[PDB]
This record gives structure tokens, C-alpha cells and sequence, in this order.
């Protein structure tokens, strides 16, 4: 089976937001559903849970009365309205497809990450990194992508809009001393295709909507 | 109440029998509480394998077996591999809420080879126009986690500006970590190399890039 | 020369309809279509050869508990047969025919169409005395159960009695139950669960009841059958074809001595080996 969700952005306390998770792979409309998070501290918590559509629908006393879980049998997509936000309520939240009738918390997700802080959501600074001319190894080479001053996470960077999937690398983001993050992504292409390939640098900010590409070039300078 | 203890982290080899425990705050872990057992693996997989403490998913091996032992649960790993190094997480049932515990970290002695490989960027010329630089130093594919970064600059100690991440799990099981030294325009075209360095279980490796 | 082959390692990856009758479980399993739920009112007093459940079943109604599950499963499954006699039993003082909005036979309450729910009738439930002999000549099947509420308050809500008990006897058999109450987690929005159970009854046998509570009421038995019939578990489809050896990974030919697909077999399958080709000269 498989779930992904979205949802991603920035929330200020009191705010609200919905997020959804649109299971396919399998039957939809006949397993039980829930949501869990994982806050930054990397604790698990049950939020919510719905049977099957449901007329029975419950949420954790921190959640009740505040979030509300919703199941489209349509367009085999489970929703999550997050209302009267907190800052506690930052985590990465889960969708679950797991059935109590044989299974407990069989099935996770990859995740979306919301935050609810209050602050500015600003927008990154995107460098391009200089592939490595010289003193060679015989070898491929490294050429890259600096996200630089954004909040809050994540961002998402491919290569060539999904052209170049092999031998990529995207490095976690760094809380630096700002409030900001900053992330570095970098590829392993053959010096050989270094100056016959365009190689594009994809980024895709979801919280704040900053879809950028950024070409990587020699410049004929040092 | 609802407060579930265990372990924080555990360390075994391939081969040996573990056991992870799962304890109740408000009185016995009993058989009504459908005790639960869930791995977290890289990239935020977390499998669910055990359920009513002792019902196990079709795609687990037999050598998770669930029980309870004493006042609390288990979780038996009779014959441990280098596959079952993981976070494994509790959750008891209380008749109207699914509290979770806070994690036992599972470490297992394998993965021959975590020598790492390094990577050093300058800043680029776009950003050292916009008055700003940012040099880039990137750890990857080594194991364990644990390294200490070093910065220098013509042969001098540099700590100013430098902020490095605490490495993280890979797609292969592997380690990776990033380190960002943030200086002026004006400094990095003074000095004659900035070099990156990082030591591994005796091993140091350090990597040198010049503005030219 | 040449060599001829004696292993059938190959497969259809469909099952062939013919010579058997075959009845597939689309949305429902075998346990599903005896006990009558809801989504599964196509097999009715079916009749089949060999069954066919799927990976893509489920259940949408009340979560069962079958204690000896793979023994009632086998014993029905070779009656080839939903035979089912409504039979009328004397429920006095027991508001019957009961439901609930999660075994959904519609748009409000429902239940399972071959058992039934007997919840109190105002502030009283007297103690279960019912009879139901087996005067014809085959042997009878009787399904019932009995009910796990979430809590005591509940328990006393659905029934007077704070504890109830079950007692359902042959002259060869008794079989007493006791619930267990407990807010179990929720499995289609639903802390309680019950538990399944049946009880055989030959000629020249009566069937014997007795209960103060918690009981899940039949509407009837079953006529079992003495047949060539089984249950597979594939998700191989079903072609227009016609063949004899019946393979859950799909139906195989009979003209080699042995097969190398699986074990699980129907119909005049060959021996079972594990060795790929087997050549004999000509």
C-alpha cells in the first residue's frame, strides 16, 4: 500500500490547518484509520482515529474539540482538520491504514511536518555549489545546491524534474544560531557529461511556496 | 495517568537473545492493555510488528516473540541480527486513550566497513556578491555516528561560524552529517586555503579548496 | 532422441471454472458468508464445489471471535453449502431481532441475517429454558455466541444482570461460557467483541439452550453435507477454461506425474517434488 501526505506550512497559535493523506495500493473504505505524531523530541502520540468512515470518531483529550478526522470513500483520501492550534501541536503527523481486527499500528507514512510558532515564514537563499575541477580521482565529480536562511522545514530538491535519480544525496537541514535552517544537496555525475548535460537544481519549498530551479554551470572562473 | 516507561537504549551483537520491556504507571501491564510494538527504521519507517502483546504481523520473523513478563511486557528478539537494529517503541492500551513510550534504541555490532568520505565547497560567486559566505563541509556514508569536526584556516584553529549537525541515519543504514563555517567576503579571500577536518576511530581525513 | 518431462512446473496464473463449481469470496470470506454479513448476502444458501478466498476480504460489521476458527472453517467448507433452515425458537421476553449501526444492513441498525442479538425487554431478563430437537435424518449445525461488552454500565444497560452466562447443551455435549467484560481497543469504532460459537446435532439428538445473559440467538441450523468440497486461499483470477488439477498459484495439467507449483492442491493433481525437470528418454 501507500499513503502520502501533505499539509505542509506554517501556523500561528489559535490558526488552523488541514492536512490529507491519499492512500492508494490497496482497498480503501474498508480498514479503520488513524493519525499519529512524532514531535521533535521524537515522541509518539495518538491523536485521532476513524472506523471505516465512521459514526464513531475519537481524539485524545489534548485534541478533542480541536481537531477533527474526516474520510472521503470517494477519493480514497483521509483529511485532518487542525483547528485552535498550539505550539505544542508541532510534530510530524502520520496516517496510519491499520485495521484493530488483526493489526494495532501496522501500517506508517514518510510524514508531513507542520509548525505552529508564530514567526515569519522567510524564504531561502539558493546558491549554486561549483562542481570540483582539479586533482581528480578518476572518478565522477560533485556538483550541488545551497538552501541557505529558510523557516521552517522541510524542503524538497530533485535533479533535472526527476531525470536524475541516481547518485543524489540531500543532507539534513542545520539550525543555525537565526531561527533558520540551511540544507545542502549534491550530486555524483561523470565529469565526462560535465559540459554536454545541463544539470538543474529543483527546490521546493511546501510551507512557503518558493519553486526554484537553479542551474549549476562552470563559469570559465576561479 | 497513562505514563508507559522502558528503556532509552539497549546494545546486543547477532546472535544473542534481547529483551525490551514496556512498564506501566498506573498499576500491572496486564493482558488487557494489548501491548504493541512498533520499529522505526531510516526515513521514518515505522512497522508495526507485535499487537495484543502477543499477535505478530504476517511479514515478522518467529524470533520476535511477545510476552509478559513480570508486571510489565516483552519483547524477546531470540537471535538477533544486524536487520533488527532499530527504535522500538511500546504502546499500552488504557480502556480510552494509546499512550506510547519514549523509545528503546536497539544497536547491533555489524556493518564491517563506515570509513567516511568527504566533500568541501567554497562559497559561490553569486553569494560572495551578495556580501555573504558559507563554505560547506559534508560528511557521508560512514558508521557510527559519532565524529568530531574541525575547521582550520592557514594552518590556524577556526570555531567562529561553525555549526554542524549531529549525523543521521541514511537510506543504506549509513551515516551522513553536513558543517557550514559562515564568515565575510573579506576573510575568505585573505587566507590562502580553508581546510575541513574530520576524525573517525583513528582515522582523519581533511580536505583542502583555495579561491585561486 | 528426445526426452519427456514428468514435473509440471508451470503454472496459469487463473483458475479454470470447469469441471468444479467454484465460488469466489470477492468481499467476503467463508466465516463471513456463514454467519450472513451484510456485504456478503450474495452466498445465501449457496452451494459450491471449492471456495475461493481473496486477499482483498474484509468484514464490515461486528468484530467476531471464532474460537477453533480453522476447525469450523474446514468442517463447513467440505458441506459445500449454506443450507439454511429458519427454524423459530421461543424468545418470550427478549426484545430479539437487535443490531447495531456498524453491521450496517442498510441505512439504520443491523446484524448478521443467520444469528440474532436479544437484548432485555424493559427492566427484566429471565433465564434461558429452550429446546430444539433434530427429529429429521441428517445432521444439524447450529451457530451462536455470546456478547463482550465494553463495561459493567453497559453491560447492565444491554442487560439487567451484571453477569451473564451461556449454556448450551446436547445429550452428547454442553458447552458453558462466560464473558469477559473490558473496553477492548476499537476495531470499526467498537470497544466490545463476541465471541463465536457452534454446536453439532445428530439424529436422533436434541438441542438444548439455557442462558441469563449475553446471548447471541441463531435463526435457525445448517445442513451439512458429506462432499469432495474445500477453501483455498488464492487471488488468482477465474478464467473460461477447463481443468481438472486446481493450484493456487493457478490450475495446472494432470498429464505429468509430478508438479513443482505447490503443495496446496485440488482435483486430480499430480504428486508433489521440488525438482525443476525430470526427462525420461522416448
Amino acid at each position: 500500500v501507500k499513503l502520502v501526505e501533505s499539509g505542509e506550512g506554517l501556523v500561528k497559535p489559535g490558526g488552523s490547518l488541514k492536512l490529507s493523506c491519499a492512500a492508494s495500493g490497496f482497498t480503501f473504505s474498508s480498514y479503520d484509520m488513524s493519525w499519529v505524531r512524532q514531535t521533535p523530541e521524537k515522541r509518539l502520540e495518538w491523536v485521532a482515529y476513524i472506523s471505516s468512515g465512521g459514526d464513531y470518531i475519537y481524539y485524545a483529550d489534548t485534541v478533542k474539540g480541536r481537531f477533527t478526522i474526516s474520510r472521503d470513500n470517494a477519493r480514497n483520501t483521509l483529511y485532518l482538520q487542525m483547528s485552535s492550534l498550539k505550539s505544542e501541536d508541532t510534530a510530524m503527523y502520520y496516517c496510519t491504514r491499520v485495521g484493530e481486527y488483526d493489526a494495532w499500528f501496522a501500517y506508517w507514512d514518510q510524514g508531513t511536518l507542520v509548525t505552529v510558532s508564530g514567526a515569519s515564514t522567510k524564504g531561502p537563499s539558493v546558491f549554486p555549489l561549483a562542481p570540483s575541477s582539479k586533482s581528480t580521482s578518476g572518478g565522477t565529480a560533485a556538483l550541488g545546491c545551497l538552501v541557505k536562511d529558510y523557516f521552517p522545514e522541510p524542503v524538497t530538491v530533485s535533479w533535472n524534474s526527476g531525470a536524475l535519480t541516481s547518485g543524489v544525496h540531500t543532507f539534513p537541514a542545520v539550525l543555525q544560531s537565526s531561527g533558520l535552517y540551511s540544507l545542502s544537496s549534491v550530486v555524483t555525475v561523470p565529469s565526462s557529461s560535465l559540459g554536454t548535460q545541463t544539470y538543474i537544481c529543483n527546490v521546493n519549498h511546501k510551507p512557503s511556496n518558493t519553486k526554484v530551479d537553479k542551474r549549476v554551470e562552470p563559469k570559465s572562473c576561479d | 495517568q497513562a505514563v508507559v516507561t522502558q528503556e532509552s537504549a539497549l546494545t546486543t551483537s547477532p546472535g544473542e537473545t534481547v529483551t525490551l520491556t514496556c512498564r506501566s504507571s498506573t498499576g500491572a501491564v496486564t493482558t488487557s492493555n494489548y501491548a504493541n510494538w512498533v520499529q522505526e527504521k531510516p526515513d521514518h519507517l515505522f512497522a508495526g510488528l507485535i499487537g495484543g502483546t502477543k499477535n505478530r504481523a504476517p511479514g515478522v520473523p518467529a524470533r520476535f516473540s511477545g510476552s509478559l513478563i513480570g508486571d510489565k511486557a516483552a519483547l524477546t528478539i531470540t537471535g538477533a541480527q544486524t536487520e533488527d537494529e532499530a527504535i522500538y517503541f511500546c504502546a499500552l492500551w488504557y480502556s480510552n486513550h494509546w499512550v506510547f513510550g519514549g523509545g528503546t534504541k536497539l544497536t547491533v555490532l555489524g556493518q564491517p566497513k563506515g570509513a567516511p568520505s568527504v566533500t568541501l565547497f567554497p562559497p559561490s560567486s553569486e553569494e560572495l556578491q551578495a556580501n555573504k559566505a558559507t563554505l560547506v563541509c559534508l560528511i557521508s556514508d560512514f558508521y557510527p555516528g559519532a565524529v568530531t569536526v574541525a575547521w582550520k584556516a592557514d594552518s590556524s584553529p577556526v570555531k567562529a561560524g561553525v555549526e554542524t549537525t549531529t549525523p543521521s541515519k541514511q537510506s543504506n543504514n549509513k551515516y551522513a552529517a553536513s558543517s557550514y563555517l559562515s564568515l565575510t567576503p573579506e576573510q575568505w579571500k585573505s587566507h590562502r586555503s580553508y581546510s575541513c577536518q574530520v576524525t573517525h576511530e583513528g582515522s582523519t581525513v581533511e580536505k583542502t579548496v583555495a579561491p585561486t | 532422441t528426445n526426452a519427456t518431462e514428468l514435473v509440471q512446473s508451470s503454472s496459469t496464473g487463473k483458475i479454470c471454472n470447469n469441471p468444479h463449481r467454484i465460488l469466489d469470496g470477492i468481499d467476503c470470506t467463508l466465516i463471513d458468508a456463514l454467519l450472513g454479513d451484510p456485504h456478503c448476502d450474495v452466498f445465501q444458501n449457496e452451494t459450491w464445489d471449492l471456495f475461493v478466498e481473496r486477499s482483498k476480504a474484509f468484514s464490515n460489521c461486528y468484530p467476531y471471535d471464532v474460537p477453533d476458527y480453522a476447525s469450523l472453517r474446514s468442517l463447513v467448507a467440505s458441506s459445500g453449502t449454506l443450507e439454511f433452515i429458519t427454524e423459530g425458537f421461543t424468545w418470550t421476553g427478549v426484545t430479539q431481532n437487535g443490531g447495531s449501526n456498524a453491521c450496517k444492513r442498510g441505512p439504520g441498525s443491523g446484524f448478521f441475517s443467520r444469528l440474532n442479538w436479544l437484548t432485555k425487554s424493559g427492566s427484566t431478563y429471565p433465564v434461558l429454558n429452550v429446546t430444539m430437537p433434530n427429529n429429521d435424518n441428517f445432521d444439524k449445525l447450529y451457530i451462536w455466541g455470546i456478547h463482550h461488552p465494553s463495561t459493567d454500565q453497559e453491560q447492565t444497560s444491554l442487560y439487567v444482570q451484571a453477569s451473564g452466562r451461556v449454556t448450551v447443551s446436547t445429550r452428547r455435549s454442553q458447552q458453558t461460557i462466560i464473558p469477559n467484560i473490558g473496553s477492548r481497543p476499537w476495531v470499526r469504532g467498537l470497544s466490545s467483541r463476541i465471541s463465536i460459537y457452534w454446536t453439532i446435532v445428530k439424529p436422533g439428538d436434541v438441542l438444548v439452550i439455557n442462558s441469563n445473559g449475553n446471548l447471541i440467538a441463531p435463526r435457525g441450523y445448517f445442513k451439512m453435507r458429506t462432499g469432495k468440497s474445500s477453501i483455498m486461499r488464492s487471488d488468482a483470477p477465474i478464467d473460461t477454461c477447463i481443468s481438472e488439477c486446481i493450484t493456487p498459484n493457478g490450475s495446472i495439467p494432470n498429464d505429468k506425474p509430478f508438479q513443482n507449483v505447490n503443495k496446496i492442491t485440488y482435483g486430480a493433481c499430480p504428486k508433489y517434488v521440488k525438482q525443476n525437470t525430470l526427462k525420461l528418454a522416448t
